[PDB]
């Protein structure tokens, strides 16, 4: 510590980023190296292929940062429901807010109806 | 470029977010209370936002980096050290000789290479390795799978006073103009560990891999892949994040 002058959340391409907008002005309106930070993201989602990537970035008071990528989100998952949420329930563990390991598959398929899948 | 801005998270626009990127979008952007997409080119979307028509910090600011024996330096710079100047034309491809990782290679190659070796630059970029690598009196091949890159990789070494062979494509495309003494790949850890065995086929017996672009925690990866193709580990190398691994068959 380091103070938190930022938390900046954003959805890039897997291995795909660049210093173009949004990464261009939401980490350049802090100061924060926006090459660095394109190198790293790009390595760290690297074997994800084409999966949406979403990203948290924490900005600190020295311009310097740290970041963490996400599950990602269930709409991306679900694209017809077959037994679906045996692992998906299992892969939002670490982003849906509930505290317990197994209730999210009864509100992930209920989620899923509405895109509308069947 | 173009932007589409949406109220709201990006959490509660959850279920419409795939149509965004389906649409084009190359990145989001949660900011006060809003969701904003970012487009190439504005196409009409029944999610029912509003439109609008809206790096030289960086360009300007930028230093000679130093990476003995070399210093990589922009067209514009001079230096009156006694380093070897390696002159990039800083783009869009990397390669701008600053990062960690170019960093690594540049000093490993001044390590490893014997004058008259064959060397393949394995995702050549702005050419910046292959170009270091003749600079030591390596006969270089670089390669890349991106063919926009070559024209960059071609105006660097003429900066450069040296002509290392350029080419279209990967460890396949290189095959022909092999085998080789040493092989440089800035890549990603995952990329490594599947190319391994193919590494293994571009080398002469004898001859040696050094391999960066690799995440510190994602190097245990590269050595177990390395190691089941049959490599021997000669040395390792860190900055940072970052780690470099060279490798002899
Ligand atoms: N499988 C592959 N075969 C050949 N080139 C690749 C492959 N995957 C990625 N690349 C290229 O490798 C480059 C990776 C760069 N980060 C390395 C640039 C430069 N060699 C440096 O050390 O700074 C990109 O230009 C990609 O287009």
């Amino acid at each position: 510590m380091k103070k938190v002058v930022a938390v900046v959340k954003l959805q890039l391409p897997a291995g795909k980023a660049t210093p173009a907008p949004p990464v261009g002005p939401a980490l350049g309106q802090h100061g924060a190296n926006i090459m660095e930070f394109v190198a790293a993201f790009n390595a760290a989602t690297a074997n994800m292929g084409d999966a949406i990537v979403p990203v948290e970035i924490t900005i600190y008071a020295d311009r310097s940062f740290t970041f963490v990528t996400k599950t990602p989100p269930a709409s991306y998952l679900i694209r017809i429901t077959w037994e679906q949420v045996l692992e998906i329930a299992k892969q939002k563990m670490p982003d849906l807010n509930t505290t317990d390991l197994e209730a999210a598959a009864r509100m992930i398929a209920g989620s899923a109806r509405s895109m509308g899948v069947e | 470029m173009w932007v589409y801005r949406l109220k709201g998270t990006l959490e509660a626009l959850d279920p419409i977010l795939p149509g965004l990127f389906d649409g084009g979008a190359r990145g989001l952007w949660e900011r006060e209370g809003e969701v904003w997409a970012f487009f190439p080119a504005p196409v009409d979307l029944p999610y029912e936002g509003v439109w609008e028509e809206v790096l030289e910090a960086w360009r300007r600011d930028l230093k000679p980096a130093l990476a003995p024996p070399f210093v990589v330096l922009a067209p514009w710079h001079t230096w009156e050290g006694a380093e070897i100047p390696l002159v990039i034309e800083p783009g869009m491809a990397f390669g701008t000789g600053h990062h960690e990782t170019t960093r690594l290679a540049l000093k490993a190659l001044a390590r490893h290479l014997r004058p008259g070796d064959k060397v393949l630059d394995l995702g050549t970029g702005s050419g910046v390795l292959a170009i270091a690598a003749e600079k030591l009196g390596g006969k270089a091949l670089g390669v890349d799978i991106d063919p926009m890159v070559l024209p960059q990789a071609e105006a660097n070494a003429k900066r450069n006073g040296v002509r290392p062979r350029f080419l279209e494509g990967s460890l396949e495309a290189a095959l022909p103009f092999g085998p080789f003494d040493l092989l440089v790949a800035n890549l990603y850890a995952e990329l490594h560990a599947a190319l391994a065995p193919r590494y293994r086929e571009a080398l002469v017996p004898g001859g040696r891999a050094l391999l960066t672009g690799i995440l510190k925690d994602r190097a245990p990866l590269v050595r177990e892949a390395m190691a089941g193709a049959g490599f021997r580990p000669l040395e390792e190398a860190a900055e940072g994040e970052w780690v470099l691994l060279a490798y002899g068959r």
